[PDB]
């Protein structure tokens, strides 16, 4: 097995696509090195250090992808699954700097080296994802703000963003309780719900 | 090898480290003390990346890796060691700050680990200041 | 005119070759790749002062010795 | 010491400039400056009498 | 490494003695003074420094004071101390001018 080969096939497990010699195994929700793939065990390690990426990214996409898939996550899940693409969008610039690379080259070591940044937002995201699954409206909003408390300053101003942005629909519904005093929440998602 | 392996442990520990103490339970201020030994644990990293561009170049000689090494493990020591006795003591809110404060007072002679604490220490001040 | 005199002779010195968060998107491959040109430069000047040194011992090889 | 501080702060931006001026030169200028000198005449005759004094270092190097 | 390099492909065993012949005079300046530092703490270190304060050899001297000119800062720093804070926290009553608990 060519260690370009394997490379190619990580580049594009990145992208979550499980590569050539690599099966993204339902065993373990991630890129598994096919035993075929008769390398160094280490660039079998190194490509299951790599694959941590294609796991994470992969429940990731699963996620985004079951919260757009219904439209009674709100405007909420729907903005949060939108940070998650907008996100997505960044870490798909990060893969396609990475192919810029792969022209031409680098090595596995400056893979994970540039990875390992990227490893450290995908888990930070992942942490927020899984620690606001099934929330909903204000639910929701306090999954976001109980992990808006952690340090890791990259990960708390990616999440302090996200959290004042995601305010924009709750301080939209805010403004028009306090301006018209308007709730047209098609599922009771203000604070001060109605009785009808 | 042996003698060059002494970062092994340093580096293994260091992940441990850098994982364990990340957690919320281990605190908030505890895991930016773990995301700043990130910062170098990512430049030893990459200095490891660099010695892999002298390694594509076929151009790997023991004496160069050692006398590039040893720069660089007490780099990793004193960051190794400041960590081992920052989870050895469970060390939490301001009395983790006191054995930061120590363990600067304890690395001041070596300026290679008086400054890097000196950093080390300007950063966690932040979430406690 | 000292700082004018000083201007005219800007440059003579050796040219200097070597010397609240993000955004989430702010994370930019430009810091590890000035990061990796650094490391590399490091590793550079290393090998260019080895091999310097060597060929100024090399050099000295087939000499007579004595000046 | 108001002069030391404005030398050392021309000899810091002639550092920047790259110019490897000295603060002996630095304070042979000021004198010259309040003395009416060609900020030009003092520059063009710097250049040249380092130019000269780098020839002569070379062939005393060769001379030794 | 110089060595390692020159062991790529050079020299002679009598080569690699010619460049290593001043190597053992940077080396010998500090392997007298270790020995004659055993030991020595505080006022002890300081005087084991002046025992090599006065050396010949201006490439062993170089050396020696540079790294007593660089060992001077954890004294020089106890002065200012005793200047500033007219402190010298000495846990082990390492300060020259020590007070009493």
């Amino acid at each position: 097995v060519t260690e370009a080969a394997l490379v190619r096939d990580i580049l594009y497990v990145f992208q979550g696509i499980d590569g050539k010699h690599v099966k993204m195994s339902n065993a373990d929700n991630c890129y598994t090195v096919e035993g075929k793939a008769n390398l160094s065990k280490s660039l079998r390690d190194t490509a299951v250090r790599l694959a941590e990426l294609g796991w994470l990214h992969n429940k990731i996409r699963k996620y985004t992808d079951q919260r757009s898939l219904d439209r009674s996550f709100g405007l909420v899940g729907q903005s949060f699954c939108a940070a998650l693409h907008q996100e997505l969008r960044e870490y798909y610039r990060l893969l396609s700097v990475l192919h810029s690379q792969l022209q031409l080259s680098l090595t596995l070591r400056r893979l994970l080296v540039w990875t390992y940044d990227p490893k450290m937002r995908l888990k930070t995201l992942a942490a927020l994802v899984d620690h606001c699954q099934g929330r909903k409206g204000g639910e929701l909003a306090s999954a976001v703000h109980a992990y808006t408390k952690t340090g890791d300053p990259y990960a708390r101003s990616l999440v302090q963003h996200i959290l004042s942005l995601v305010s924009h629909p709750v301080l939209s519904f805010l403004y028009r309780w306090i301006y018209d005093g308007e709730l047209e929440d098609t599922y009771h998602e203000f604070f001060v719900a109605s009785d009808p | 090898v042996s003698r060059i392996l002494p970062v092994a442990a340093s580096y293994s520990t260091v992940t441990r480290f850098i994982e364990e103490k990340s957690s919320f339970e281990y605190g908030q201020v505890n895991h930016a003390l773990a995301a700043a030994m990130r910062t170098l644990v990512k430049e030893y990293l990459v200095l490891v990346t660099q010695l892999e561009q002298l390694q594509r170049q076929g151009l790997l000689s023991l004496q160069k890796l050692w006398f590039y090494i040893q720069p660089a493990m007490r780099s990793l020591d004193i960051l190794a060691s400041l960590a081992t006795s920052v989870d050895k003591g469970e060390c939490i809110g301001g009395a983790t700050l006191s054995l930061l404060h120590d363990r600067s007072f304890s690395y001041t002679g070596d300026s290679q680990a008086q400054e890097l604490c000196l950093h080390l220490t300007k950063a966690a001040s932040t979430p406690y200041f | 005119s000292v700082l004018d005199l000083l201007v005219q002779l800007a440059g003579s010195g050796p040219p200097r070759v070597l010397q609240n968060v993000r955004y989430g998107g702010y994370d930019c491959c430009h810091l590890s790749g000035i990061e990796a040109d650094v490391r590399s430069i490091i590793s550079g000047e290393e090998e260019l002062c080895r091999d310097l040194i060597r060929k100024t011992l090399q050099v000295m090889e087939a000499a007579p010795g004595t000046g | 010491n108001a002069v030391r501080e404005t030398m050392d702060v021309l000899l810091e931006i002639s550092r920047i400039l790259n110019t490897g001026l000295d603060m002996e030169t630095l304070s042979i200028c000021v004198r010259l400056c309040e003395q009416g000198i060609n900020p030009e005449a003092l520059s063009s005759v710097i250049k040249e009498l380092r130019k000269a004094t780098e020839a002569l270092k070379a062939a005393e190097n060769m001379t030794s």
